[PDB]
DNA sequence: TCGGATGTATATATCTGACACGTGCCTGGAGACTAGGGAGTAATCCCCTTGGCGGTTAAAACGCGGGGGACAGCGCGTACGTGCGTTTAAGCGGTGCTAGAGCTGTCTACGACCAATTGAGCGGCCTCGGCACCGGGATTCTCGAT
DNA sequence: ATCGAGAATCCCGGTGCCGAGGCCGCTCAATTGGTCGTAGACAGCTCTAGCACCGCTTAAACGCACGTACGCGCTGTCCCCCGCGTTTTAACCGCCAAGGGGATTACTCCCTAGTCTCCAGGCACGTGTCAGATATATACATCCGAT
């Protein structure tokens, strides 16, 4: 922790993809890095954490996302 | 002079045999027929679907065996092991059904 | 003449022990037990969510209603993970 | 003691809201205790900084008052004096060598309360005598009954909170719940040659000479300072049946010792596990044990030995881990 | 997410929402219905359901069975703190007692 | 034609089999007519209440849904017959 | 020597004459701030109609006058004539309570 | 929140031995053993916790900041404990 | 009767048929409400408020009080054996108990 | 300001009926208006509950009437039961 | 039985504030009319409830011996009731302040409603393996004799 | 203490059967898209009632001392439940047969919702007076120690 942390991220397919993120990363990061695994354009990604959506804006560190944590991802556009 | 069992010994045997088990523990037949006594003295020439007969049976079962562990609970009060009449009626009475 | 289908939660309670038991099957009794307790659960939380409208003059019942039918019907924990679920859920389907 | 508001309040603390200067002199010289807590956990120090009242703190500061102790929600008087804005009661604190690393149950320090420039460099790195045995015979029961009678002290069978001394038969502390409740509310550990020794000399002398060294010093230690709890923002959830200390003997020890029970299974990837923000006070400064502060308590009779002892926020620690935390006042870690 | 796929789907759900809300509308509970009543409550449906079939199917696997009886769910029931009060004044056909005796009647 | 005198056939052995999964070690002699009253109160209550659904309905079948509504109607909500 | 009533009569007095009035018996001011201590352990800075303390007290009065008529039902059944705790828990655990 | 916060504690020793004893007169209890007065406040917490949770969880729903006496009412209805006076 | 009074009177009670049958209609009970539907909840809560209040002045009359308190309603309802079943989980603000000592605790 | 409804006029009139003589205070009329509208929402919950499980969507008075012998006690039900029937004939006609 | 010491009930003045009644008014209930769909009625189908035998055998009924538990009597000792003097803090009254309940007015976003369409889910087939049953060998409570 | 015989239950393996789990056709209910009217969210303002503090009075709580009545342990008797064997009853199962009445469909009418107009019933407020609360004084019933 503080130095670098190893996410999920939880499909609607029921796969979980793990990505490795800063813990000062923002949401923007995170979902280029979804781009990068997963080929999925970030225009498309929404993403869920504590029942809450996350803004591209502000980072992972001040939504209190720990090392190992889940989060959500949600097709915004073209889902299924 | 055959084997015997002291009294209390076959009575836990029941005991743990019929709470491991969960079949209905009363005769249908004779449960049906007074089912039907009681209906003829609400309302005459009344059919019963077998599953009205078989819900009946499961609730009376589950009442009664319920009440029995109170009723247990009452006599195990009074420093006894033996339930008695006046065991159920105080069940009742703290339940809300006798007054 | 046809027969009129009724409707249960059979197959989606199989859908959810499938996911939480891969392995284990269940029972026609069992399936009809679980399908009572749905129903009883879902009367439940309606009913309790039609009187909080009616206590507070709203004419819808929202999301909200049902949050607080879920916590005064459903017993701590349950109650705690239950409105987490719920919560998960309509920020997902909205989102 | 000394009555109190319904509040918690003592005298001493309303002087220091108030700032009454020659009411706090005048207390204090009295013999009134500066390291009072009212009901939700603020000492006179902490209601002095909160307000800004430099000349109250530094009276307090004379007469030994605590600077490191925490608060409500484990704030310290250095979170109170940085989170108003008071440069000067912090310039003080520090002076006096109240810790600028110390965290609350959120896991902040008092730099995060702030924002301002000076003072974020600042902190920037430049009773009667109740006795009790555990397990003892006749003739020690009797004699330890012999010697509150003669003493004038109350004597318990069964442990209870108001317990100040609990005598061992051993050397060692055994490993009983009576040794456990006594070493986490901070009772006095003594080992039986202490009472005979009294019996032997007729004066309540020394007891610093029968405390068992790096056990209960730590815990007496910890209470003496009015610290948190050995297990203060950890959460337990007891798993399967048990044989060796049963279901209610854990739980009591643990809610005795801080922490609180839970009654779901903590599930790693739920949002009612991931979403616990608290933070353990008494783990090591750095591992994992700060933020993962959720235990799944399971005895090693059943063995289930996971595949990993950590996933998410949720160990899974056997009793005996359990054990040798409260025998040693430690959080020991799994890793 | 605002999908076309279908609400349960989009939800993340196993239980019907489109069904739980004509349930709500037809039902006779309030004058409207908003959109996101339906998915609340059957998140909560399908977690409980989750919940006593999970405890359910580990009662079965205590006895060596691969198939969840009325028992199971007795023993699921009764056996949890909270679920045995949500459903205290329920009683579950074929499904038995928790076999427990008083101390006092056991032999000395 | 009427029928009478069925409560006679909860039997003693019945009861003594439901006062087992009870709990019960030693049951008194006079448990059994105890027993066979309270029960008569019980299935009243619950018959009277399902009959009346059943007249309701304009029916001359009582069905398992008036048994399982009238069990709800008095707090004793039972699980697996429909509902 | 003065005069002293024997004991047991003045229980009696007591008895009839609190079951003939009306009045509440626990003092106002110390259930007020117990019904403000636990709810501030739900929610923080609540404020609480008069009338709903009134009927807070109204309820738990009730609630354990009841209480302690099942308790001496309980005691009764035991032969005895002080209720003790294993009463309010027998009591209690039949009324579905306690389990 | 910059301010402190202050808490009541151990008020259930307000409901005095005295006050047990009547509300058990009234009950008709004529002796009364001398660990009932402990038992009893237990007792007295746990319905007072059911109780007001579920009239606060009330209050919240409706926005409000004051718990009024149709909180309690309905709490108290809501467990079967219908209490008339006081509305509804 | 096929009259025009006021439906209260057409009805012969004096509880308020028109306010029944509003309540009724915007209670969420049911999609439609007969005609007849609020003259008979009328007639019936007329018949049970009439008893009550039959049952307490009588016990007013015999505490020799010539107005109704809640003590009366409480022993009205507590001494007749079926209003007691009606509203035996009901708890009514200064009501009371009933004055009964246990046979037990009497001198000898 | 905001008028809010009440049964106590009703009450008072069906009180003069029975004891023209006697009346009523301010708490126990309070206590009589949440008896009757504790009977009203019992007896309405229970129609409403008979007419979801017979597919109807009307609440006639034969769903009052059975609500009525459902909820009430015996003598109780019988005679609320002529009460109501009474009413309806003599509204009819 | 008997007579003090005491607590409760009965009788009289008298004071107050709460109950009962009158008034303005305004909103909710009533009267009239129209349209549409819910429910009543008739006819039909076929399921499932009732009734009847015949046999087998699981379970109920009856009887008896005996042991263990219920119950009554007795003694002790301790803890609860009763009463008195002291201490606390509840209750009352009054003042002062402000948070927040409660109401009003805009006005926008959300839910109802309707038409079209199409895939989810229900009913019917059916097939194999999970669980029931059985039969023998093994282990373990139980109890009477040392 | 201890072993040893008799029952009871469990463990392991073999056989079979029927119900659970999956497949296929179809139909109807859920989904999509557009429109519209109003529910409720939000802002603002009023004024009520909840909170806090203070001082005085005195009721009620608290602490203690004493004594006795009741809880509780012990013992002894006896009777009534239990365990077990034998006999008898009738439950249960399998089968067949009728037919009543529960579902289902089609048609039709009449009962209820919806809208608009109108006005008096009941609600809020104001005010008089008398029922009930309280003080005061006796009178009688009850309790209990001592006859």
């Amino acid at each position: 922790h503080h130095h670098m942390m190893q996410i999920f991220v939880k499909t609607l397919t029921g796969k979980t993809i793990t990505l490795e993120v800063e813990p000062s990363d923002t949401i923007e990061n995170v979902k280029a890095k979804i781009q990068d695994k997963e080929g999925i354009p970030p225009d498309q990604q929404r993403l869920i954490f504590a029942g809450k959506q996350l803004e591209d804006g502000r980072t992972l560190s001040d939504y209190n996302i720990q090392k190992e944590s889940t989060l959500h991802l949600v097709l915004r556009l073209r889902g299924g | 002079k055959p084997h015997r069992y002291r009294p209390g010994t076959v009575a836990l045997r029941e005991i743990r045999r019929y709470q491991k088990s969960t079949e209905l523990l009363i005769r249908k037949l004779p449960f049906q027929r007074l089912v039907r006594e009681i209906a003829q003295d609400f309302k005459t020439d009344l059919r019963f679907q077998s599953s009205a007969v078989m819900a009946l049976q499961e609730a009376c079962e589950a009442y009664l065996v319920g009440l029995f562990e109170d009723t247990n609970l009452c006599a195990i009060h009074a420093k006894r092991v033996t339930i008695m009449p006046k065991d159920i009626q105080l069940a009742r009475r703290i339940r809300g059904e006798r007054a | 003449r046809k027969r009129s289908r009724k409707e249960s939660y059979s197959i989606y309670v199989y859908k959810v022990l499938k996911q939480v038991h891969p392995d284990t099957g269940i029972s026609s009794k069992a399936m009809g037990i679980m399908n009572s307790f749905v129903n009883d659960i879902f009367e439940r939380i309606a009913g309790e969510a039609s009187r909080l409208a009616h206590y507070n003059k709203r004419s819808t019942i929202t999301s909200r209603e049902i949050q607080t039918a879920v916590r005064l019907l459903l017993p701590g924990e349950l109650a705690k993970h239950a409105v987490s679920e719920g919560t998960k859920a309509v920020t997902k389907y909205t989102s | 003691a000394v009555k109190r508001n319904h509040r918690g309040e003592t005298l001493l603390h309303i002087a220091s809201i108030k700032g009454d200067i020659p009411s706090v002199e005048y207390l204090l010289q009295n013999g009134s205790d500066p390291n009072v807590k009212d009901h939700a956990g603020w000492t006179p120090l902490h209601e002095a900084c909160n307000h800004g009242h430099l000349k109250v703190v530094e009276l307090l500061l004379q007469h030994k008052a605590l600077v490191n102790t925490t608060g409500y929600q484990n704030d310290s008087p250095l979170h109170d004096a940085a989170k108003n804005g008071h440069v000067d009661i912090v310039k003080l604190l520090l002076s006096y060598g109240a810790s600028r690393n110390a965290v609350n149950i959120f896991g902040l320090r008092p730099v995060d309360y702030t924002d301002d420039e000076s003072m974020k460099s600042l902190l920037l790195l430049p009773g009667p005598l109740v006795l009790i045995g555990s397990g003892l015979s006749s003739e020690q029961q009797k004699m330890l009954s012999e010697l509150a009678v003669i003493l004038k002290a109350k004597k318990y069978t069964e442990f209870d909170s108001t317990v100040t001394h609990v005598v061992v038969p051993g050397d060692a502390v055994q490993s009983t719940l009576k040794c456990m409740l006594g070493i986490l509310n901070g009772c006095w550990i003594l080992k039986f040659e202490w009472v005979k020794a009294c019996l032997r000399r007729k004066v309540c002398e020394q007891e610093e000479k029968y405390e068992i060294p790096e056990g209960p010093r730590r815990s007496r230690l910890n209470r003496e300072q009015l610290l948190p709890k050995l297990f203060d923002g950890c959460y337990f959830y007891l798993w399967g049946t048990f044989k060796h200390h049963p279901k209610d003997n854990l739980i009591k020890l643990v809610t005795a010792g801080g922490g609180q029970i839970l009654s779901r299974k903590p599930k790693p990837d739920s949002d009612v596990t991931q979403t616990i923000n608290t933070v353990a006070y008494h783990a090591r400064p750095d591992s994992d044990q700060r933020f993962c502060t959720q235990y799944i308590i399971y005895e090693d009779l059943c063995n289930y030995h996971p595949e990993r002892v950590r996933q998410g926020k949720v160990w899974k620690a056997p009793s005996s881990w359990f054990i040798d935390c409260v025998m040693s006042f430690e959080l020991l870690p799994l890793d | 997410s605002a999908k076309a796929k279908t609400r349960s789907s989009r939800a993340g759900l196993q239980f019907p929402v489109g069904r739980v809300h004509r349930l709500l509308r037809k039902g006779n509970y309030s004058e409207r219905v908003g959109a996101g009543a339906p998915v609340y409550l059957a998140a909560v449906l399908e977690y409980l359901t989750a919940e006593i079939l999970e405890l359910a199917g580990n009662a079965a696997r205590d006895n060596k069975k691969t198939r969840i009886i009325p028992r199971h769910l007795q023993l699921a029931i009764r056996n949890d703190e909270e679920l045995n009060k949500l459903l205290g004044r329920v009683t579950i056909a074929q499904g038995g007692v928790l076999p427990n005796i008083q101390a006092v009647l056991l032999p000395k | 034609k009427v029928l009478r005198d069925n409560i006679q056939g909860i039997t003693k052995p019945a009861i003594r089999r439901l006062a087992r999964r009870g709990g019960v070690k030693r049951i008194s002699g006079l448990i059994y007519e105890e027993t066979r009253g309270v029960l008569k109160v019980f299935l009243e209550n619950v018959i009277r209440d399902a009959v009346t659904y059943t007249e309701h309905a304009k029916r001359k079948t009582v069905t398992a849904m008036d048994v399982v509504y009238a069990l709800k109607r008095q707090g004793r909500t039972l699980y697996g017959f429909g509902g």
